[PDB]
């Protein structure tokens, strides 16, 4: 029943993932993943306690905003994916079919340079390769992107203050015409009996 | 010391990359990662006693290409990155900068319809949406790429077998015709 | 040590006035003055058991403004004058001053027509006349500002309500204004820096496309040479 | 049965109202309103035993000009308002309608500065002392007038001795030639 | 015979007596309250004229006042 | 010496804008190019005497703001481009190019189905479509954007209106608040003048009468001595 | 009958377009845009004897790809726009009703500054820059997918007579083979 | 036909009299009287061309209020009364009627004090000092309430300012609203078809 | 040594007003004032050769009595005052002023309904209506109190000549009264 | 046959001789442009991070003279 936490933002503790998400339900441990230097990697895993409230943080937070903090940027979050370096694959654990016999002609080797295996792992790599790159232009673009909205914050949040103080206004201006018409009708309704 | 594989064939098992790096030095731990249901994930980690060890093992795979199985994948290593699962950022030095106090003042909430941080939120959320299909559509390329490479799996080793009976039919004609004139 | 309000409102009681008056001092007596019928005859007598704290009211109340009902009637205070109604001037002490017995001599009595006395009193008739008309002229006169001035009950009420509403909206106006003119500047600033980031890597593009054009040149040189 | 006898002699004394307006019927209490230090206030009270006596009273004092001593001042005499301050206002006789609660909406308090209910009762206020310096102007006028009345007083008296004097010798020298005439023309006829 | 004439021409003279008497006495009066009269006219215009001075010079004080008023609001 | 004209309204003539440019100089001819069904095309091309009138009008108009009708649509002038249709690029002209000669040898055909000109020819064709999408959809926001003008003829027109009024009125009551309190001064003053010669005159009175009463007595004292 | 053709190759002439459309019928004229100081202006106007002839090429120039030239850039064919400098639109052919009349409420001068008119002076000048930037924007972008895809020329000339080559080399070798095993069977 | 104007301002001049009651007609003699020591008297004396223009001047300025300078003061009209002195009253024409001979008992002299005609004169003497302490009276009245005007002549023009200027900004107000409530109203039926 | 002399009757003369005043000097000229209709006004004017003659005929019908008709009214003198209707005010001393430049720069107007001027005419017109009617009212009394002396003309004469005929009676009845008690007391 | 047979052999022979230098000279242009294309992104890229880094100091600035006004 546990939770990850997405494109966390730049300043945060453990305890603010304790007590954020703490409104869904009871939170067991929250933790906000570092490397060896002290920089959090942006991503926390919260350990709730029942299912069910781990789906209404989930779907609460897919349709809603979770805003953690003063900086407008919310937090994703998506199921914990489980990975299992404890067990692993024992050798009883594995089917053991014509499959792997098959798969198991020869002992893992390398590559004898000009034999079909070479030029076929050569062909592997490539694509390996060129995966990598394609990975890296992604996080590129959305980096890109990312310090152009933070750079766009400053305006955007000018341009809101100020639409909403002319709405403001206009809505109160309109607010002393109705009093003082209304005042001026009834005040002639009565004055003509 | 440690090394993160990947590219790993679904049949490979703890054993089996034990041996293969085995031949690298002295091993103290390699493990393959499994999800909840225990299938293969393509990736692993092996951990060797001594860090040069570990650099010779990296290097090897690096420039050499090394093979676990019948079929021609190769293996790549990189260096692991360690990230603790258990102990987060403390309290004790998230205070430490003078920006944190003067940063945590408003509470977590979720904005309000017709604000600001709702409306700007809004295109965040666009933001990650963009980046979440950008990333499907770069993963299913790769699936695209898999499927298709193994496709050619026999016809490619089809075409090498042709091409070395034609050279070296080709050699043996070259010798009889030096021979009978 | 009693002070003497007046003003009052018709539908003010006595409690009322005991009520707001203690705010001062003590309260030992504050009576509305009713006429014959019980009516409220505007004014009322509040005597303090305290005299220290019934001149802190008549100053409080003089300096200050004190009202008593919706209505903004303000109450006015003025210390108390004595006038002994039961007891007067006896005949002792009249007659301490030995002229008072040269007065008296003659009796009362009515005048008679053609003696001096009947000619003067006329004149004496006709100034008293005099001073009542001019009394009831103020009398109606006041009535008149008064009644008059309760007419404006409600549209200096309007106005002081509508004037406070258009400075509100004058000092919100102006903040949008600078507001405006403050922010029209930052994005002014903000376009031309990005319109000189843009010509920058145009330029830069170019450079660029440059270099790609004399590598296809040359190697297509190459290509013809192999 | 009550009176208000006004504009009293500057030297008078209960008794003295006791006596002159036993006149027109049986004064049981009449007593000269008198302020805290004893000099007189200036106005009278007087209660007979009966009403009917109190009109004519007032309508003779109204006509005619009821001097009270030498000094030639006739007494304004008005009937008496009952100012009553014993029962004063009870609460329960009120008439306690809806202008009641309209008037009752809030307490009794001071007027904030600024507020509306300062700014008019700046104009009440402004109201109330200039109708206290219309009164003042018209004790003023009417004190300088009393007091020109009384300085001019010996002037009139001595006027009117002459007149009376001169008219009284007219009519003297009239009856003597009349009957020095009568005697005459009857001693030649 | 003189009998009537005698009495008549003794009160007549007694009267006569009488009636002078009476304008002497008038005439006193007279010229007594003509000479009260006159000497209270002329206190009468003496405070008339120290009136009007009091006044004019008060009316000029005014005027200083007023063209010193207006000075002032001629030069804000 | 022309000028091309444009973002002129449907109903100005050709003698209209004749007259509106000639304060800048002498009109040869001003003509608003019109297309096959009669109606004006927006955009005209006036030509003058000379240069200098010319120059004149391009700048006058380029800092100010010109108009020529009640709706307030400025006139928008840039120099004119010269293009000829008669007289195209002559051979004596074109062959001079070394590689053309070389050039022209494939004759002008469609291509062929699989041959890789017709395959890159689809990928210029596409890039066209593109091009011809991007010049529709700004021509279409910009139709948008100026028929949301017409459209707020009337609200800002009223809006400077009120604000003129308003203006001229919050002046007006600066200007009431100024008085009213000047005068207000002009009346304390008075009133504290009138006051003071008042309490003068109420003493002087009283010290006159003090005076006769005085006087009186001792005429009253005199007549009765004489008594 | 005229058309308008447009994107003309670098190196264009007279008869080079005389002759290339004269395949679909008589033509009286084309000629190809010049600036005046003697540049390519990269268009052209064609004109025709009639409308058939103008219509098949129009057809067949737009669902086509019509080269003229070994540079494979295919040309673009619209019908032309008739612009008329001359007629303009005189007193006599304006309508002249009420709709002028309130247009014709003022006259031509400047507007004063500070006012009603220059501010909406102000407001459609905003406008006409936002165009000027925006068609200059299309230009651009327009410009750099040109650029791009002229780069792009020789790579892929090459890849595809590499591509062409191989399946030619394929067919070659299969019917070789084929014709080897028909000649063993039959024999 | 020649009128008398009174009250005259403080500076004035035959030509500003002249050029001031041109407008009623033609003028033959507009002169401003004067005394020895050259100050203004306060009197004019006018004369028209005929009866005609001379009463409609004199109805026009009496109804009406002309004022000739900057000071608000009217004068006031009033027809002249010609006095002859010159011809006086020569014997010839006295009627010499038996009232002129009994007026012709005694020759002009002093009365002897103490005779019946020192006391009658003495009589009309005393009615003579009445008379003119009465009208010095009433010339004095006249002088401060004269002088009382001249006194409120700032106050009275700053209040009419005042008075007058605030009942044209309500004007004006009033015009606004109108104004505004008319155009919101256009708008609203007309977006409403 | 001019006299403005009035308070006569209107049966003088220029001749009865030079024959009565030649007591007192040389007579220049004498001339009573009459209206239009030549009625006389009940006044003259009186003027002498040599001031110091003028001033003592001005102190003695000051501290005397004038009297020139059989009805007992006094003449009246008094020095006559210097106006002329000829030489006004001439500009070259109206000029001199500093504030007239700048009070005639309104012209002669007629006030207009509701503006200050013509509110502040109605003050004036209301003062210069009570002023007249006060004349009036003097003039009336002046009247009544002259007719009222026109009246005891005769009885006050009557009067005057039985008081004197009385006290001389009451003087002779004295004497005769001592002379006969002197008669009686030598007997 | 056996003529014919050669000729096509020797034929397919020098075709695949020819694609095989065909595809050589397009692997050398393959290496040329891809590592000149990613020499460019990566000036690009730098040119991109300085180009950030001004909006960075401009932004802080700017702030900073909001907090001073």
């Amino acid at each position: 029943a546990s939770l990850t936490v997405r494109n966390l933002p730049q300043y945060v503790s453990n305890e603010l993932l304790e007590e954020a998400f703490s409104v869904f339900g009871q939170v067991e441990r929250a933790v906000v993943i570092v490397d060896d230097r002290g920089r959090p990697s942006g991503k926390g895993i919260v350990e709730f306690s029942g299912k069910p409230a781990a789906r209404k943080a989930l779907d609460r937070c897919s349709e809603g905003s979770f805003l953690l903090t003063t900086f407008p940027r919310p937090v994703t979050v998506e199921p914990m994916d489980q990975l299992d370096d404890e067990e692993g694959l024992p050798e009883k654990l594995v089917i053991k079919n014509q499959q792997f016999h098959k798969e198991r002609e020869q002992p893992p080797r390398f590559a004898q340079p000009g034999s079909f295996e070479y030029e076929y792992a050569m062909r592997w790599k490539a694509l390996i390769e060129m995966e990598k790159q394609q990975q890296d232009q992604v996080d590129r673009n959305i980096k890109e992107a990312r310090e152009k909205l933070e750079m766009e914050m400053e305006a955007a949040r000018h341009e809101h203050q100020v639409m909403l103080m002319r709405q403001d206004l206009m809505r109160r201006q309109e607010e002393l015409r109705r009093m003082e018409e209304l005042h001026n009708q009834e005040v002639q309704k009565r004055k003509q009996l | 010391a440690a090394l993160s594989v990947r590219n790993l064939s679904p049949y490979v098992s703890n054993e089996l990359l034990e041996e293969a790096f085995s031949q690298f030095g002295p091993i103290e731990r390699a493990v393959v990662i499994v999800d909840d249901r225990g299938r293969s994930t393509g990736k692993g980690i092996v951990e060797f006693a001594s860090k040069p060890a570990a650099r010779k093992a990296f290097e090897r795979c690096s420039e050499g290409v090394f093979l676990l199985t019948t079929t021609p994948r190769p293996v790549i290593v990189e260096p692991l990155e360690q990230l603790d699962d258990e102990d987060g950022l403390p309290e004790k030095l998230a205070q430490k900068n003078p920006m944190y106090q003067k940063e945590r003042e408003t509470p977590p909430r979720f904005a309000q319809h017709g604000t600001f941080e709702y409306e700007y939120s809004q295109r965040w959320k666009s933001l990650d949406e963009m980046e979440k299909q950008q990333r499907e559509q770069v993963e299913k390329n790769m699936k695209d790429a898999k499927d298709k490479l193994e496709s050619e799996m026999e016809d490619a080793y089809h075409e090498h077998q042709a091409n070395l009976l034609r050279q070296d039919l080709m050699r043996r004609q070259e010798e009889l015709r030096r021979m009978e004139e």
